[PDB]
This record gives structure tokens, C-alpha cells and sequence, in this order.
């Protein structure tokens, strides 16, 4: 009687461990993995929310600090260049103003060269002045006769 | 042993009614379903339904009258 | 494989009898079904507190499988009605687990082989063995101290009546005077069908109790007879069928209870 | 014997429940399916259904009245 | 026993009236459902329906003949 | 003999179970399938289903009453 | 036990009528259903329909022949 | 003659198994098909399906109860 | 008492006919429906339907030969 | 007569096998067909099929238990 | 009783023709119906059909063995 | 009056073949009909087919066990 | 076994077992439910916080361009205004130098005019001597040019 | 005609007496020192003469356009040829003569059994005619298919034909089938073998039982009411005789078709 | 016995019924089959007639084809001799035209040489006159002509 | 009916029937059906041949006419080639003969040299009156020019 029940029970388990072992293990493994992804997933709703504050703090700090520094560094580079280039061209304008000083020298040259220009009317046109004053009284009758002979 | 006549009559009517009952049920179910699919052929449907019902009732009537013949002389 | 089914060692006959009243030396006599019922209650409470004393997230081991079964029960009962999916859950869950473990108890050796008593011996050229039992003396019967709790018409009747009372009370919890409207309302033919409805409602617990008791007792008897016919290597598929149908009927009882509750409230 | 009359009336009523019961079941199932597929012809199909019900119940009444006469 | 002849005749009617009744019902229901769609094959389907009805009535009338033979020796 | 009444009552109840049981089974299956096909005509088809079930169970109750009469 | 042969003949004919009768009914219903669904295949179908009719009638005729042998 | 009560009880229980068993089978198959067709009406169909099972089991329980009454 | 051999033979033939008749009927109905739906698979249809009808007729022949052994022997 | 108890046991077991066997077959066929047509609602279809099997096999076990009660009580 | 063994063998073989005959019939009908529906799943269909045929024929074989045991003793 | 045990054994075997045989037939027909229209659902549906087959065969085993018990006492 | 004492005891045991179920079943039910509720709440929290963090880093980068926009805007204004004033001052310096240079040139011219008064008599003497060869025979006084030359010098 | 037929009660004036026609075998009609002549062999010879006469009358002219009797003869042969061509392709000509003959012969046999005088006219060895004398009355012209020997003969020649044309077509493959398959055709094969063995038994029994049931139905309806009552049954019987003939032919051809394939 | 007369009346009624409801369908089906035969018979003979006519038309058409072929060729031979003759006649008429115009051209050329010689002899007598005039004015002085030339002024 | 002898007698009777029937009408009816189905199939076969005959007759008639015109045009061209080559021969012969007629006539017209032998009558005498009578006072008394005039006139 007892041997009848014992032999049947062990052999039944031996074929249950051959067929109804892998799927029954796999179902509990799949649920445990889902809870492994889901208990973790629930810690995450709050874990990502905690990470959201970390992400917000990191992003704001990284951006605003760098934005303030880079823009001001760009501003300082530009502001310095704004005054410098403005003053740099002013000396070039003063260099153009030095050309007026050169133009003054050219004007100075013009008046200095006018020491013969207006004098020419006094000198080259004082030849006929002497024709009327010095030449007029001077007796050049002999010269006139010589010119007539040359004719 | 003299009650065998009553048992015979009862068996006759009951077993001659069970078959035609199912037959009539199936006939009416099929006719009603076919009319539901198409109501315009209902005249011919009803005609053949009564034809089959008449055959089944003829079998049942044969059973009933032979039960009467058994019940009486 | 096909030559090791010797019949030389086995029971002498097949014993069939309702649970035998125990000795009950002190007052308030008990049966062999009552003691196994109490021990299975103890086992159920022990497993419940084992899953309870360590309650935490990501369950593993016993608690993981327990929560699997419990949430599967929630999913199954939710598909019927979610209105009372939790209010009536403890009763059906407890009855389910206890019936499960009671049907599991019938496979345990010693059930029917242990007698509380309040080869050569086998007949040759016969299909069944004829080895006299240990308790064969004193003209006794070798009363099975270990028995299936649901193989007795006292527990099955008890859970049936308590389930019926629970269902009727929870229907009466919020239905107003709508019961009499469902029973012989005197509205054409609606009065007639309510009578059969009332009788069916009355006989539902009796049907459940008789069904469960018959299932379990028949399983026990058929296993005993299969053991008597051929001792070894024969009754393996039938033992597998029994271990299947025990759990199956265990879940069926709770499912039917919930379904009757829903059909009474709606 | 002296109880064959009881067996007779019992068998007659039982078979009268057997046959016409299944006939009623099939008739009602077919009529309900046809009504569900098309409610516009409901009156006509219900008339035909009740005609079939009347025929089957006539068979059942024949059996029951034979059992009644035997019982007496 | 003396009354076995009546029970035999009743059985030969009743049992022989079961299968033919169901067959008649099934044949008529099938023919009606078939004629519900495309009634243009009415003549041919009625021909086959009447062949089947002849076979069912053949079985029923064999039962009836056997019962009548038993009831009258 | 002695148990002719018992056999009669048992046979009557058994046949009134085999017939109407299948009848109401077919009725319920057809009605449920039709409801699944058409929920709008649910009230009408449920009324017709209950009418058929009432007739079938009335035949079964006739069988039970005949059995009780024989037993009395 | 006089008349026992009569009951034998009755039972044989009755059961041989029950079985093949339902078989013939089912065969003819299927055949007419297939013909109505597709009239073109009727010429191919009718051969197998008659084959099945013969196969069904074989058992009923077996019953009737054995009944006649028993009677005579 | 021995006790016909045993045979009566056996017949009653057996036929109460025969009928409502097929009734329940047909009911459940029809309900499952309707659910497969329309899951949105699952509550209504399971309600009516349990109503039908209740009626069939009521017939079977009538058989079993009168079997017990015959036995005692 | 003395006529039980005749009843045995008759019951054997009848109960061996009641089942396989319905079996072959449903076989032929299914084969007919399949042919009406798919004529290209007709060869396999015919082979399988005749295999099934052979099995069912073999059951019927088992019944008939048991009846023959009962009647003679 | 003498061995009526064994006959009763056999009859009860046999009819209990007759009924619920057909019930279980029909239930399983319907459930399998619905699952094959709708492989997504099987989570409820399987449960409904099993609870139907409960109601079917309950009557078979009823018959079996009654048979053992008669044969052993 | 002098008989009751011929009747036993007759009943066993007859009901074993009843059940498995209809089972095999329905198996073949469904299989050929699916084959007409699906031609290329024929190998799996035939394998499952023959598995069901063997399972169904197991009961007929049991009935035949019981009948032979009764006939021989 | 004496051979009733043989009759009972035959009845138990025969009806335990009647029920589960038709159950298995219907189960296999439904399974093959479902698998014809859905090949990949075979892994799901074969399990349920074997479940129903096991339940029907369990009923048949109940019948066989009862028959063997009453064939030896 | 049909007795009233056993049935009542079984019913009492069932009632006690049902009553004991209330405390025990609430444990695992709460264990499964509390977890889910906490998870859903934490999930709402995560959605909110993540949305907030994402919508703020983008705006900070937008403010980076806005800070650069102010940086560029100040650059042009500082460059243009300073250059314009420087150009205006340089041009004014050029204008002032233009007045100065021109004025100095005019002053020098006026000075030279009177200073050359030593050149009118100079050209008189030039005609007296250089025009002598231009007249007849390079005789500076010729035959009367001497006194006449004096009159030309006086003129 | 009015449905109020009053001649329904002719049994009082015309009572036919008990159905004495109950013989399941033959009766000797022509006393002969040689082998006895059955009541069915004589009608077999009569049907032989009738079939020969109609065939020669329909083939004495061999007109190209079939008219009158030639058209009637040609139509049934055309229908049978087309039917068997639908069943099988290349075996129509090989098996056609035997199948057509076995159709026509049993057709005319069953149609003869409905002729008047079959159940009444008979040679001497309510009370009929011979029983008035001391000699018993045996019937005359018993249907051929009613006799078991003729049905067994046609069944066994059909079996010989199918076995010969399976063996000839498939060689030794048909002779032993494929029993050595051992995978499927080791248990299916024996079932097919016993089915083939019982096939002639079923074929002969079908015709024998159908015709016997027909004639006893005729006699029974004569016994009950010998006026207007057996007319629908006679119509059914003249229908079912042709039906059974066509059935026997169709099944023997289809069995040959399934055997060769 | 009454069995024979019952069988006779029943068989007569069956024959009457069959003649009532089956004589017409059988006869009309037979008539339809005979008509189908005759249509095939009429189809066969017409096709045979069609082939014979189609055969007959083939030789008939090719016969007139030969007749038209030779007739066309004979016309070509007839046109060949006429076309060849007219070209020769045109050339012969043209050749005579060349002969006549050559005679006129030659006769005209004779006159052309006649006028050319007349111009030549005029040229020689003019040219020789100039030569001897110069010789004659070598002796007699040019003054007489020169004095005459001035006198004309 | 059990006797195997009468069973075999019935069997042999039926076999004789199947042989005599298959020899008597089956072969005639079968070969009549075969001849009938040959007649219809050749009628379709001949109907196709009718169309081929109609198509061939139309085509071949056109082909015969086409080969007639092709040959007819060929002989026409051959006559044309003969005529043109003959005509060109006649023209060339006439052209050459016309040219030689011109040459001979011109040679026959070369007689102006012979007629130029009368220079004494005309050239000398006309020279005298030209020199004296018109261009002068007719006083050509100086001689010696007569030697000049005869010398240059050759």
C-alpha cells in the first residue's frame, strides 16, 4: 500500500520537473524581472524627479555663469575695440590733418615761388618801362642806323 | 403483469413524440433564420415549413393512433 | 519499463466510508476531518505570517509567489466586477487557499494507510493484492486518521452556507426592496421565472457543497482503487489529474462565489 | 407488479418533456438569432416561432394527457 | 410474459419514430436555409430534399411495418 | 414489486432533466450569441429568451409534479 | 419468456431507424446547403451525397435484415 | 427481487447528469463565442450565461434531491 | 430466460448502427461542404473522408460480427 | 433480483460519463475556436471555459459518488 | 440467468460503436472542413486528426477487449 | 439473476465509451477548425485540446475503473 | 453525518475564520496598494520637475544671446559716438589749422611785398645794365639812359 | 376530386387476410429433375429476355438521330457515361459495361417487384386460393434482389472486378496494400482490409434488405387497407428501386475509383 | 384472391398517376434531346457544304486570277510593242529633223563664208591701197593734201 | 438461400448477360457516340479550314495578281531600255553624220580660195580707181606701184 503511493509520487514529480519546470520558472522570472524594472521604475518616478532638480541646478549653473562670463568677455573685447578703433582712425585723420600742414608748405612754396611770379610783371615788363624811360632819353640813333643797314 | 399495456402505450406516445419534436424545432429554427436573411421568399419558406411539419406530425400521429390501437382492442 | 508493475505488495481491498468519528475522549467529539482542517488552518496562517513578517518592495521567494497569486486573484475577480473586488476578497481568498491545501493533503501518504483504530500473503492469479493491514486485528477497519477536509460533508456545507449568507447579505446591503421585485412580481410571466430563480438561489450553496465534497471524495476513492489495481507506475496520470483538479476546483469555488455575488447585486 | 401504471405515466411525461423541450429550445434559439440579426420582421418571425411552439406543445400535451388517462 | 407483444409493437413504433423525425427536421431546415440564398435552384434543392425525405420516411415506415407485423403475428 | 414507484419517479425526473436541460441550454446559447451580435434589441431578445425558458422549465416542472404525485 | 423475440425485433428496427435516419438528414442538409452556396459544384457533390446515403442506409438495412432473421 | 431503489437512484442521478451536462456545455460554448465576437457585452453575457447555468443546475439538483429522497 | 440470444443479437446490431450512422452522416456533410468551398483539394478530401468512413464502418462491422457470433456460437 | 446494486452502480457511472463528456467536448471546442479567432481575450476565455467544465464535470462526479455510495453503503 | 453474457457482449460492443463512431465522424468532418479551408497545414491537421482518432478508438478497443473477456470468461 | 455483474460491467464500459468518445470528437473538430484559420496559435490551442482530452479520458477511466471493480467485486 | 450540533460548530468555525480574515488580508492588500499609490505620486512629481528643468535651460541659452545682444548693441554705440566726436574734433583741428596756415601764408606774403621795396630799384638797375645789351651795345647809360635810368628808379 | 373519399373502408367487403407472404428464401416454381428453379431465377430469365428485346429493338435500326425507343435507350447510357466520367477519367470504358448491366438488371428487377400478381399469383405447393385445397400456396415471380443468392452473386463479382482492376493497375502494390508502413498503415491498413472484405456483404445486404422491406411493405399495406392506401408507398417503391440500382452502380464504380487511386 | 385485384387496381392507379404527372416531362425532354441532335446534324451538313463551297471558291478564284494574270501580261506585251515603236518613230522623225537643219546650217554657213570672203577682199584692197598711197606720196609732196586740208577749214 | 450451386448458376447467368449485352448494344451505342463526337469535333475543325480557305483565296488571288503586275512591269522596263538605247544610238549616229555633213560642206565651202584666183580682174582694177578716182584727183600718173600691188595681193 505505502510502496504503491511512494513509487507513483516520485516518478510523477520526475516528469513534472521535465515539462512543468521551465515555463513555471520562466513566468516567475519574467514577473521578477518586471518588478526589477518596476520597483526600480517606481523608485524612479521620484528618482528622476530628484534627478530633475539635479539636472535643473546643473544646467542653470552651467549656462548662466558661462553666459554672463562669455558675453561680458565679448563685450569687454568689443567695448575696448570700440574706443580703440575710434581713436586709431582719429590719428589717421590727424595724419590727413598733417597733409594740410604739407598743403600749407605747398602754400608756403607758392608764396615763396611768387617771389618771381609777381616780380616778373615788375621785371619782364619793366623792359618796355626802360624802353620808355631809360631807352627814350638814351641817344640810340647810331643803333637805329645799324638796324636800318641790317634790314 | 397486466400493466404492460399502459407502459406500452406510454412508451409509444413518448418515443414517437421525441423525434418529431426535435424535427419540428429544427424546421422552425431554420425557416425563421432563412426568413430573417430574406423576407421576400417567405411564402415558399412557409410552404415547405408546413410540408416538413406535416411529415413530422404524420409520424407523431401514427405513433399516437397505434398507441390507441394498443390501448384498446 | 513494462515489466516492473508487480502486484505482490499492496492493499487487500478498497476502503470506502465517510470520515470516521474520532475517539473524542473529552467532550465535544471531533472527526478526522476536523483535525486536518485545523492543521491546514495552522499551515495557512503560518504561510500568511511568513509572507507578512517580511513585507517589502520587490518581493522574492515565498512572498513573491504569494503576491503573484493574490494579484492574479485581483485580476480575475476584477474582470467580473471591480465594485466588490476587494470587499469580498478575503473570504473567497481564504476559502480558496484552504480548499487548495485540503485537496493537496489528499495526495500525502498515510491518508488511509494510518489507522487510529478508535507477496506470499497476496492471492496468486489475482489483479489485486491481499496483504492484511496492520489494524486488521480486533476486527477493526484501520480508521484513516488523516483525511481530506473537503471529503467530509460538514466543512463543505459550512463554507457553502457562509458563502450564501455573505452573498445574500451583501446583496441586501444595497438593493432596497428589490428582492421581492425579482421574485414573483406578479407581472405576466415574470412572476413564474422568479420562482425558479428563488429555488436556484436556495440550492446554489447545496450544489456547491455537494459538488466539492463529491469531487474530493471521488478523487480519494479513485486514487485508492488505482493503488489497489496496480501498485506502481500505473496511476501517475490520474495523480496528476487529481493535483490539477484540486487547485482548479479551489479557484472555481471562489470564482463562483464572486459570480453569484455579482448576479445577486446585478 | 401493481405499479406499472406509475412507470407508464412517468415515462410518458418524461419523454413528453424530452422531445418538445428540445424542440422549444431550438425554436427559441433560432428565432432569437433571427430577431437579433433583423428586428424589422420581428412580428412575423415571432408569429412563426409561436406556431412552432404551439405544435411542439401540442405533442407534449398529447403525451401528458395520455399519461393523465393512464394515471386514472 | 403475456404482454410483451404490445410493448414490442409500441417500441417498434416509438424507437423507429425518433431518427426519422430528426432527419426530416434537419433535411427541411437545411433545404429552407439553402433556398433562402439564391432561390433559383428551387427545383433541384426540392428534388434532393424529397430524396432525403423519402429515405427518412423509408426508415420510419420500416419501423411501422415491423410494429404492425408484431401486433398481428 | 415494491420499488416500481421509486423507479417511475426517478425515470420521470431524469427524462424531464435530459429534455428541458438541453432545451434551455440551446435557448441561452442562442440568446447570448444574438445579444453579442445586437445589444440594441437586448430587451426584446431577453424577454423572448425568458418566455422560452419559462415554457421549457414549465414542462420540466410538469415532470417533477407528476413524479411528486406518484410519490404521494 | 414468450414474445421476447418480438421485443428483440422491435429494438433492432428502432435503433437502426434512429441512427441512419439522423445520418441521412445531416447528409442531405449539408448537400443542399453546399448546392445553395454554389450550384456549379452540384454535379460533383451529388455523387458523394448518394455514396453517403448508401453508407447510412447500410446500417439501417443491417438492422432490419437482422430483425427479420430473428423473427424467422 | 432486490431493492429497485438503488437502480432508481442511479437512473435519476445519471439522467440528471446527461441532460444539464449538455445544456451547460452548449451554454458555455455559445457564451465564449459571443465574448470572442463582442467583449464589450461581457458583463451582460456572463450574467445571462450564469442564469442559464443556474437553471440547468437547478434541474440537475432536482434530480439529485429526489434521488436522495428515494434512497431514504 | 430462453430468448436472450435474440435480444442480444438485436441490441448489438441496433446499437452498432445508431452511432456510426450519425458519424458517417456528419462525415459526408463535412466533406460535401469542403468540396463546395474548395474543389482543388478534392483528392485529399476524398482520401480522408473515405479513411474516416472506413473507421466508422469498421466499428459498425465490429458490432455486426459480434452479433453474428452471438446468434451462432 | 440479486445483483441489482452492481447494475445501478454501472448505470449511474455510465450516464454520468455520457452527459458531462459531451458538455466538456462542446465547451472546449467553443473555447478553442474563439481563442483561435481572437487570441487576445483568452485571458478571460480560458477562465470561462474552466468554470463551465466545473459545472459539467460536477454531474459526472455526482453520478460516480452516488455509484460508490450504492456499491459501498 | 442462462443468458446475460451474450446480452453483456452485445451491449458493450454496441455502445462502444455508439460513442467512438460519432466521435470519429465529428473528427473527420472538422478535419476535412479545415482542410478545405486551409490546404497547406495538411500535415499538422492529419497528425492531430490521427491523434484524436487513436484517442477515440481507445474506448472502442476497451469495449472490444471487455466483450472478448466476457465471451471467453 | 446471476450474470447481472457481466451486464453491469458491459454497460459501464459502453457508456463510458459513449460520453468521452463524442467529447473527444467535438474537441478535436473544434481544435482543427480553429487551427485551420490560425497556424501560430497552435501552441496555445493544443494545450487546451489536451486538457479537454484528459478530462474526457478521466471520465472514461472512471467508467473503466467501475467496470473492473464490478467485474471482480 | 447529519446532526445539528456538528453543523452549528462548523458554521461557528467558518464565521471565526471569516472574521479573522479582516486583519490579515488588509496587510498584503495595503502592501500592494501603498506601493502603487506612492509610485503614481512620484511619477506625477517626475513629469512636473523634468518639464520645469527642460523649459529653463533653453531660456538660459536664449538669455545668453540676449546678453550678447546687449554686448553687441553697446559696442556699436560706443564705437560710433566716440569715432564721430573724434572725427569732428580732428576735422575741427583741421579746420583750425587751415585758418592758421592760410593766415600765416597771407601775413608772410604781405611782409614780403613791402620787404621787396628793395627790388623796384633793383629791376630799375637791371634794365639799366641787362637791357643795355638788349638795346644797342651793352652801354649801361647809353647816351642819356644814365639820367633817364635814375628817373626810372625813382618811378 | 373531393377529399371526402368514402371507399377508404373497403376492408370490410375486401379483407385480404393475414400477410401469409413471409418467406425469406426462394420457392421452387418449375419442378425439374435437375437443379431447382427459384421464384427469382424465373424472373431473372424474364428480365434477361425483356432487356435483350429492348436492346435489340433499340439497335435494330441504329438511326443516327435517336428517336422513340432509341433516344430513351441512349439517354440513360449517356447519363451513366457522363456520371462515371465525372467520377473517374480513364476507367470509364474499362468498367462501363459491367456497371451499366448491373444497373439495368437490378433496376428492372426492383421495378418488376411492383407488378400486380407478384404477391398474389402463385402455384399450389383470407385463405387465398391453394389453402382452400390441402396444398400450400407459394408465390410466383419473387423479385430477384429479394433472393439473397443473386445479391451475393453481384456483390462477389463486383468484389472480383475491383480486386482484379486494383491488382492489374497497381501491380503487387495493391495486392498487399502498404502494411509494411508501420507508421500509419499498420493499423489503418487492417481496418481498410476488413472494410474491403465486408464491402460485398454490405453491398448485397443493402439491395436484399431494401427489396425485402419493399415487398413486405406492399403486403402489409394490402393487409391494412387494399384501396388507395398503398399508392404513396408504391410510388415510393418504384422510386427507391431505381434509386437502389443507381446506388449499387455508383458505389461499385466509386469503390473501384478509390481502390485504383 | 383479393390480393390480385387490389394489386391490379393499385397498379392501374399508379400508371394513371405517372401518365398524369410524368408523361409530359419525359416526352418534352426526349423532344429536346432529339432537337439537339438535329441541330448538330444540321450544323454538320452546313459546315460540309461550307467547306465544299470554300474549296470550290478557291479554284474558282485562282482560275480567274490566272485569266486576269495572262490578260494583264498580254496587255503589257501589247503596250511594249507600241511604246518601243513610238520612241523609234520619234527618234526617226527627230533624226530627219537634224538632217534638214544641218543642210540649212551648212547652206547658211556657205553664205557666211561668202560674206567673210567679201569682207576679206575689201580689207586687202583697202590695206593695199594704203601701202601704195604712201609710196605715191613719197614722190608727190604731201603739201598738196596739206594745203587742201587747210582750205577746207 | 444458401445453396452454392444455384448461387453459382445465378452468377454465371448474370455474367452471360453482361457479355451478350456488351456485345449487342454497348459497342454499337458507344461507337455511335464516338462517331457523333468525332463529327462535331471535325465540324469545328472544318469550320477553321473554311476560314483558312477564305483567307487563302483572298490572299493568293491578290498574290497572283501582284506577281502578274510585277512580271508585267518587268517586261515593260526591258522594252523601255531597248528603245532608249536604240534611240540614243540613232541620235548619236545622226549627230555624228550631221557633223560630218557640216565638215564636208565646209570643205566643199572651202572653194573661196579658188574664187580668189581672179585678183587680176578685180583687186588690181578696183585698186586703181580707189587710189585715183575717189581719194584723189584721179591723177595717179606716177608708176611703179604696179609692182607693189601684185606683190602684196598674194
Amino acid at each position: 500500500l505505502f510502496i504503491a503511493q511512494l513509487i507513483n509520487f516520485l516518478l510523477l514529480i520526475f516528469i513534472l520537473r521535465a515539462l512543468l519546470y521551465r515555463p513555471v520558472m520562466n513566468l516567475l522570472n519574467e514577473r521578477t524581472r518586471r518588478i526589477e524594472e518596476s520597483v526600480r521604475d517606481a523608485e524612479k518616478v521620484r528618482e528622476q524627479l530628484a534627478n530633475a532638480r539635479r539636472d535643473y541646478e546643473a544646467e542653470i549653473a552651467r549656462a548662466r555663469q558661462e553666459a554672463a562670463k562669455i558675453v561680458a568677455q565679448a563685450q569687454e573685447r568689443a567695448k575696448q575695440q570700440e574706443a580703440e578703433i575710434i581713436a586709431q582712425a582719429r590719428r589717421e585723420a590727424e595724419r590727413l590733418k598733417e597733409e594740410a600742414r604739407a598743403q600749407a608748405e605747398q602754400e608756403r612754396i607758392r608764396m615763396l615761388s611768387e617771389a618771381k611770379s609777381q616780380i616778373a610783371d615788375l621785371v619782364t615788363l619793366t623792359a618796355s618801362r626802360v624802353l620808355g624811360a631809360e631807352l627814350q632819353a638814351r641817344g640810340h640813333d647810331a643803333l637805329i642806323a645799324e638796324s636800318l643797314a641790317a634790314l | 403483469m397486466e400493466g404492460l399495456n399502459l407502459v406500452a402505450t406510454a412508451l409509444a406516445v413518448g418515443l414517437g413524440a421525441i423525434g418529431p419534436g426535435v424535427g419540428i424545432g429544427i424546421i422552425v429554427s431554420g425557416a425563421v433564420q432563412a426568413i430573417g436573411r430574406n423576407p421576400e421568399i417567405e411564402n415558399r419558406v412557409v410552404t415547405y415549413m408546413f410540408i416538413g411539419i406535416a411529415f413530422t406530425e404524420a409520424l407523431a400521429i401514427f405513433g399516437l393512433v397505434i398507441a390507441f390501437l394498443i390501448g384498446f382492442g | 519499463i513494462a515489466s516492473r508493475f508487480f502486484l505482490y505488495t499492496g492493499p487487500p481491498h478498497v476502503e470506502v466510508a465517510a470520515e470516521v468519528i474520532f475517539d473524542g475522549i473529552p467532550g465535544f467529539p471531533i472527526t478526522n476531518s476536523f483535525v486536518v482542517a485545523i492543521i491546514i488552518d495552522i499551515f495557512v496562517i503560518a504561510l500568511a505570517v511568513a509572507a507578512t513578517r517580511n513585507l517589502q518592495m520587490v518581493p522574492r521567494g515565498l512572498q513573491n509567489v504569494m503576491e503573484f497569486i493574490l494579484e492574479s486573484l485581483y485580476n480575475l475577480f476584477r474582470n467580473i466586477n471591480a465594485k466588490y473586488v476587494a470587499t469580498a476578497f478575503p473570504l473567497v481568498a481564504t476559502i480558496f487557499l484552504f480548499v487548495l491545501f485540503g485537496n493537496w493533503f489528499g495526495l500525502l501518504p498515510g491518508v488511509g494507510s494510518i489507522g487510529v483504530c478508535h507477496p506470499l500473503s497476496s492471492v496468486a492469479a489475482a489483479e489485486g493484492e491481499e496483504i492484511h493491514d496492520t489494524c486488521a486485528a480486533q476486527g477493526k477497519k484501520l480508521v484513516p486518521l488523516f483525511r481530506a477536509p473537503a471529503a467530509d460533508l460538514n466543512f463543505t456545507f459550512a463554507i457553502a452556507v457562509i458563502s450564501f449568507v455573505f452573498i445574500e447579505y451583501w446583496g441586501f446591503r444595497a438593493l432596497g426592496p428589490g428582492y421581492l421585485k425579482k421574485f414573483f412580481n406578479t407581472n405576466g410571466i415574470m412572476s413564474f421565472v422568479g420562482i425558479i430563480e428563488f429555488i436556484s438561489e436556495l440550492v446554489k450553496p447545496f450544489a456547491l457543497a455537494f459538488r466539492l465534497f463529491g469531487n474530493i471524495f471521488a478523487g480519494e476513492v479513485l486514487l485508492v482503487v488505482m493503488a489497489f489495481l496496480v501498485p506502481l507506475l500505473l496511476p501517475l496520470p490520474f495523480y496528476g489529474f487529481e493535483v490539477f483538479v484540486g487547485f482548479i476546483q479551489a479557484l472555481i469555488f471562489a470564482l463562483l462565489t464572486y459570480a453569484f455575488l455579482n448576479i445577486a447585486v446585478t
